[PDB]
């Protein structure tokens, strides 16, 4: 009674039952916005269920050189669903979430992710080599969606900080011998009550290969993981028309 | 012994008739729940400059 679980939101149902016990981002739950913590005057949107479920968004296949993935997170969500359409409709957007990451093998097969969440995961260019050019992460980079993108330093989160450190974040790991899966759940993180869920980017979500994918071979070689989460608390205001970006 | 005129003759009030009083304002004013109201003869957005 602690390795299966089942986690139900709006319409969707996950099972599980290699999971690890579940994380709570800072120990807190995702809530909706005080009283005395908001400034927007309008009464706010709060879809609930329509919005509030299990989006299973991207696939990644893990390969014994993979480098690892992230995916940037008010966003990855837009453009999908009816929380994409609020988030697009909306100037303000609020939300906690809870992310699912999977990932199974055989119990001959062998490595070890670690999935954590970086608030304020601010990317980095590499300076043109050498660190005299002055260069910035394009859109396609900071803000790739689902589809996440892949990491080309990951030892320092392509941010110039340790990978080795990353565990002081919401984190929890997918050993193979252990589970296939990670669950975080992540409350609203931000100095502002809302934020435009297009152009900021309240935190990332990190898979990276640790512990090489290793097996003999025979196996079956195609190793997936897979992206699923689910919004919490949504709340919605600012209404104006749709906007893409 | 008075002419009346003279008895009612407001004439030298001192004080300032006024009109409008000083609140006390430490904060912003705080905004109440509102809800849909449709309904004739109450028009707040309808002003006269």
């Amino acid at each position: 009674s602690d390795r299966v679980a089942q986690l139900t939101i709006g319409n969707s149902t996950i099972t599980t039952q290699e999971a690890a016990n579940i994380i709570v981002g800072y120990g807190e739950w995702p809530s909706y916005c005080s009283d005395d913590d908001a400034t927007a005057v309008d009464k706010p949107t709060r879809p609930d269920v329509s919005v509030n479920r299990f989006y299973t968004l991207d696939t990644k296949l893990w390969e014994k050189s993979s480098k690892g993935w992230y995916w940037k997170f008010p966003d990855v969500l837009t453009e999908t669903g009816v929380f994409g359409q609020n988030a697009q409709f909306h100037y303000l957007y609020r939300s906690g979430f809870c992310i699912h990451v999977q990932c199974n093998a055989s119990k001959f097969h062998q490595g070890a992710l670690l999935v954590a969440i970086l608030p304020e995961y601010v990317i980095g260019t590499v300076a043109g080599g050498t660190g005299t050019e002055d260069s910035h992460p394009p859109y396609k980079q900071t803000q790739p969606g689902a589809d996440g993108f892949e990491l080309q330093h990951p030892y320092v989160l392509d941010a110039g900080i340790p990978i080795s450190q990353l565990t002081v974040c919401p984190h929890q790991w997918i050993n193979l011998r252990t589970n296939n899966c990670a669950t975080i759940i992540v409350p609203y993180m931000n100095t502002l009550p809302f934020d435009s869920a297009l152009n900021h980017c309240n935190f990332g979500l990190l898979v990276v290969p640790i512990s090489p994918l290793d097996f003999d071979q025979g196996a079956t070689p195609v190793i997936p993981i897979t992206i699923t989460l689910a919004p919490m608390c949504s709340e919605f205001a600012g209404l104006r028309q749709a906007v893409t970006q | 012994d008075r002419v009346a005129d003279v008895i009612e003759s407001s004439i030298g009030d001192s004080v300032s008739r006024a009109l409008t009083q000083a609140l006390p304002a430490p904060t912003g004013q705080n905004t109440q729940v509102s809800s849909h109201r449709l309904d004739t003869g109450e028009v707040p957005a309808l002003q006269a400059a």
